RNA sequence: AACGAGGAAUUCCUAGUAAGCGCAAGUCAUCAGCUUGCGUUGAUUACGUCCCUGCCCUUUGUACACAC
């Protein structure tokens, strides 16, 4: 599961 | 403060993709003020960067 | 081996210098410049030690036929030095130069 | 053109201060001998943390560095390097005997090289503390060394630990002493010759760094 | 060889490293308008200058 | 008391546990968190600004606290006692240390 | 009378009571000059408050120090605390005040341990 | 600040006496004529004086370094100083 | 037009250890050994694959993997070759269980594979083997892991059998004068070549053919010799 | 003969702290195969972060503004 923020920037 | 975390390389990324939302305006009106609010954290603390930079789309991004 | 340290305290070798398996005969320190210093051996060459570095010779100064046993360094010129055989011959040398042949 | 007058008697004492110590009062020197002046950190990124833009005389200001975050750095670094020289069980607080070492040990670079010994230090630390330092990763259980940078704190007590461990180690069961052994390992970290124990090690430190990043 | 150095301006919290790694917004030095998020091991704060043997790598984070 | 300037009213009376006296009083700037200190107790009282409740007991004081105020860059604040020390307090993020200076 | 002004000094267990009279320029230790202190190294840490300020201000006073308790270094640090302390509080007495505040300027930015004793009473986390 | 007290001597010399106890500090020796006037600025940093040889003397007084120094025409007999402002005015003998 | 040595009475090299840091040298590793103790009731022995497969079904561990011959095979190999003559090499040995024993480079280990096993249990109970010269100990069990006792400036290779194959001779010739290799060997009889992936900074090759664990040593070394003039 | 600073594992540890050093007393339990005091000399490395291993809390905002 990735750490929030980080998910924004590869989505 | 996971908004800040990003390289300035995808907050250049983070303006063209806001350039494209403002088109479709249903996406726009519908969240209005999470718009607002991402961007003006993000070119407050991203600011010297991105008033250094010269590019014309830049412009012709934020106008 | 030549064992240079200071004077006045016999009981620090501050710095031992691994010299020629030959017996080295002559070790003087340089007039000009205080840190360079030159040795001679039986091994027929000189080597001109910086003693920054114990472990390496700064400069091979060679070409001597038998039996280096003096060497000594003149006062105008920091880089010439004259190192006499046992042959005759007195040499003279240029540190600057590539040295291994004298002047 | 221009003249303060500021002393009116020549000053003399009933108790005789000596000709070495009333000289002294000039400009402050490190064990009566060795100016703060003229002494510049030669590596930027490392001012702010080399300190010795304060002078002293001897390396034992006995203040406390422990309690903030970063008040370690504002030591002046020849105490700093003395903190380090008693690091085992046989040397734990004896500093005194450490000063007595350092105060000999700075009279060996000068009279190898000539120049200063505390700029020789200051000289030894700027190359021996490495740039990037590899780190270990979790993976799920298959670690790979993760190459990362340092922060310039880490850079100087990693490079003062390395420096007198290299000399404790270096002087082991040899005739020379820990004072001459950490001359020769100050010279050489300053020339970065690859024949001390720190440059050495830093150039596995910055060698693994660059294999996988 | 050519180094470039990097002052610190921001130390990112709420990210999730992996301990004794923080990271950091850094800025160049010789040229006062790029950025880039690279990773300290030490302990650092702001208004201090960072050494880096390679400027265009970026580093993400590492779990 | 809090106080409004829009409204004019109270929004919470913060009070300490043993009703102690208030002589001075120092506000985070980021208005969280609200500061006072005595006469009687010579103990850092703070509140919360939401929470009515008194988050910690800052103590460590010979003699009272005079007066109380905090940086407006870093929010650390500093204490001013009459046992002759001025100790300043780092109360935010996992830190919770201290310096005194005589 | 004698104007004098008597400070004290204090690290870890000792103190240093320093008598500070009008004289010639003597400077005592324990009834010894103060260029035969023990520890041989750190007899420039009793050097401090002599070499900070300027030698030429003792040149009229007299420094009688007296020290018990403590260790071969923890006297040390009270003999500089209270040289410092004494010279320090003779300016304000008998001498000019614009000379004090010099003085405090002077030994504060140089190590301020040489005023006020460095009290480090403990800390529970 | 009312601690030091000048003095311009006719020859040059600018003793600074303390005020508690009369006791002499420093000596400035920059004239070679009479000095005839000196002042201190309200910050107590900068000094000036003048002289009949017709320097303006500028001293800073924290540091005891000379800062510059200015030659007018003619000799100067009098110095007025505004600390408010840090303008003083000479009078000349042109 | 050069002189000789003063003396030229050949002596013995001077024995490396762990002690010295500075001299280059190689160093070969022995990973992954089956090493491993186990008591009867009324002695206790090294654990064979081949003298008792019974035993290893009730511990577990399977038959398979239990293999001390095949250290005694490459001890023999390493010890005898003529770069642990010249005084160029000390070998540690990495057993499976994590420990970590150094072998002095004077030793001379029994051919024969029952003393070895009797060698080996002296080993790891008393930790220092000592000769009966006993001027020195000789096989000590030294504290993890090998970075330490390892030399200082290392350069540090993985032999793999998916590794792309390389030479010896050339590849030891682009070191420096002052570097030393040191050559982790996996001497398991199957298995990953992953027992070091966390400490070197290459893997090399030496065959295309599968190797044993014996000849990769000499493959190894009498490339060395060539490549360093013995 | 055991023995050249002690293997795998394993536990404690953040400043007058770790550690080195000696002096003292023997206080109704406890200790003399030692215990507790007292003083001297006295550092390195963190002082961050929840990524892992654990533990814990919350998942009505209720308290009163404004803000979210």
């Amino acid at each position: 599961s990735l750490k929030a923020g980080e998910r924004l920037m590869e989505a | 403060d996971a908004l800040m975390v990003m390289p300035f390389s995808y907050v250049l990324k983070f303006l063209k993709f806001i350039d494209t939302v403002m088109q479709n305006k249903t996406l726009l009106h519908s969240h209005l003020p999470l718009i607002c609010k991402n961007l003006f954290f993000i070119i407050k603390f991203n600011h010297k960067e991105l008033v250094s930079q010269k590019n014309e789309e830049l412009k012709l991004q934020i106008n | 081996l030549v064992s240079v340290y200071d004077s006045y305290n016999p009981r620090t070798i501050l710095l031992s210098i691994n010299a020629s398996t030959h017996p080295t005969h002559v070790t003087k320190f340089h007039t000009q410049d205080n840190k360079i210093l030159a040795t001679a051996s039986d091994d027929r060459v000189t080597r001109l030690w910086d003693i920054s570095n114990a472990y390496e010779p700064q400069l091979e100064l060679t070409g001597a036929t038998d039996y280096v046993r003096t060497l000594s360094f003149i006062p105008a010129a920091p880089h010439l030095v004259a190192t006499g055989s046992y042959d005759g011959l007195i040499r003279l040398y240029d540190t600057r130069s590539s040295g291994s042949t004298p002047i | 053109d221009f003249e303060v007058v500021e002393e009116f008697t020549p000053v003399v004492l009933a108790t005789p201060i000596p000709e070495e110590v009333q000289q002294a009062q000039t400009e402050i020197k490190l064990f009566n001998k060795w100016s703060f002046e003229e002494v510049e950190v030669k590596d930027a990124s490392l001012v702010d943390y080399v300190q010795v833009r304060q002078p002293i005389f001897v390396a034992h200001t006995a203040g406390r560095y422990a309690n903030k975050r970063f008040r370690k750095a504002q030591c002046p670094i020849i105490e700093r390097l003395t903190n380090s020289l008693m690091m085992n069980g046989r040397n734990n607080g004896k500093k005194l005997k450490a000063v007595r070492i350092i105060k000999h040990t700075l009279d060996i670079i000068n009279v190898l090289t000539d120049q200063n010994p505390i700029q020789v230090v200051v000289d030894a630390i700027t190359n021996t503390g490495p740039r990037e330092d590899t780190t270990r990763v979790g993976g799920g259980g298959a670690a790979r060394r993760q190459a990362v940078d340092v922060s310039p704190l880490r850079r100087v007590n990693q490079a003062i630990a390395l420096l007198t461990i290299g000399a404790r180690e270096a002087a082991f069961r040899n005739i020379k002493t820990i004072a001459e052994t950490l001359a020769e390992e100050l010279i050489n970290a300053a020339k970065g010759s690859s024949t001390s124990y720190a440059i050495k090690k830093k150039d596995e430190l910055e060698r693994v760094a660059k294999s996988n990043r | 060889t050519p180094v470039t150095l990097a002052k610190v301006i921001k130390v990112l919290g709420r990210t999730g490293s992996r301990g004794g790694v923080t990271q950091v917004r850094v800025e160049f030095l010789e040229d006062t308008s790029r950025t880039i998020v690279r990773n300290v091991k030490g302990p650092v704060r702001e208004n201090d200058i960072l050494v880096l043997m390679e400027s265009e790598r970026e580093a993400r984070r590492l779990r | 008391r809090a106080w409004d300037l829009i409204r004019y009213r109270n929004f919470r009376t913060f009070t300490g546990t043993e009703r102690i006296q208030f002589n001075c009083l120092a506000v985070d700037p980021s208005g969280e968190v609200v500061c006072a200190g005595s006469l009687d107790n010579f103990d850092i009282h703070v509140w919360s600004v939401q929470t009515g409740q008194l988050l910690d007991a800052l103590s460590g004081h010979e003699g009272p606290v005079s007066c109380l105020s905090f940086s407006q860059e870093n929010s650390v604040l500093a204490s001013a006692s009459w046992d002759k020390t001025i100790r300043i307090w780092s109360i935010f993020g996992r830190s919770q240390q201290v310096e005194p200076i005589e | 009378a004698v104007p004098s002004v008597q400070t004290f000094g204090k690290k870890k267990s000792a103190t240093a009571v320093a008598h500070v009279k009008a004289g010639k320029g003597l400077i005592k230790v324990n009834g010894s000059p103060i260029t035969l202190v023990e520890p041989e190294i750190l007899r420039f840490k009793v050097y401090e408050p002599l070499l900070l300020v300027g030698l030429d201000k003792f040149s009229n006073i007299d420094i009688r120090v007296r020290v018990t308790g403590g260790g071969h270094v923890s006297q040390v640090y009270a003999i500089r605390q209270a040289i410092a302390k004494g010279l320090v509080a003779y300016h304000q007495k008998y001498v000019d005040e614009q000379s004090k505040n010099e003085l405090k300027k002077a030994f504060t930015s140089y190590d301020r341990t040489l005023l006020i004793a460095d009290s480090r009473r403990p800390e529970p986390k | 600040c009312g601690n030091f007290g000048f003095i311009g001597s006719s020859n040059g010399s600018i003793t600074i006496y303390n005020m508690q106890s009369g006791i002499l500090r420093k000596k400035y020796k920059l004239h070679k004529r009479a000095v005839t006037g000196i002042s201190l600025d309200g910050m107590n940093r900068k000094m000036v004086s003048c002289g009949l040889d017709g320097i303006v003397g500028f001293y800073d007084f924290n540091k005891s370094t000379l800062l510059g120094k200015l030659k007018l025409d003619a000799p100067i007999t009098a110095m007025v100083y505004h600390r408010s402002s840090d303008l003083f005015a000479l009078a000349l003998d042109d | 037009q050069k002189a000789l040595p003063a003396s030229l009475v050949p002596q013995a090299p001077p024995v490396l250890t762990s002690k010295d840091k500075i001299t280059k040298r190689m160093i070969v590793v022995l990973a992954m050994a089956s090493l491993e103790t186990h008591k009867i009731s009324d002695k206790y022995v090294l654990l064979n694959c081949d003298d008792h497969q019974g035993l290893l079904k009730k511990m577990g561990r399977d038959i398979s993997e239990a293999r001390p011959d095949i250290t005694h095979q490459c001890l023999l190999t390493l010890l005898d070759s003529p770069i642990n003559k010249a005084g160029k090499l000390q070998v540690y040995i990495q057993t499976s269980r994590g420990i970590l024993i150094e072998v002095n480079p004077t030793v001379r280990i029994p051919r024969t594979f029952k003393r070895f096993s009797g060698l080996m249990v002296q080993l790891l109970h008393k930790l220092s083997i000592r000769s009966v010269n006993s001027e020195e100990k000789l096989l000590k069990v030294i504290k993890n892991p090998i970075t330490d006792h390892l030399p200082t400036k290392c350069r540090k290779v993985t032999l793999s059998f998916d590794a792309p194959v390389i030479r010896v001779q050339d590849y030891i010739e682009k070191l420096d004068d002052d570097e030393s290799i040191c050559v982790f060997v996996g001497a398991m009889a199957r298995g990953k070549d992953n027992f070091a992936d966390e400490y070197v900074d290459e893997k090399v090759g030496l065959s295309n053919y599968p190797l044993s664990a014996s000849v990769a040593c000499s493959k190894f070394c009498h490339g060395a010799e060539d490549a360093w003039n013995i």
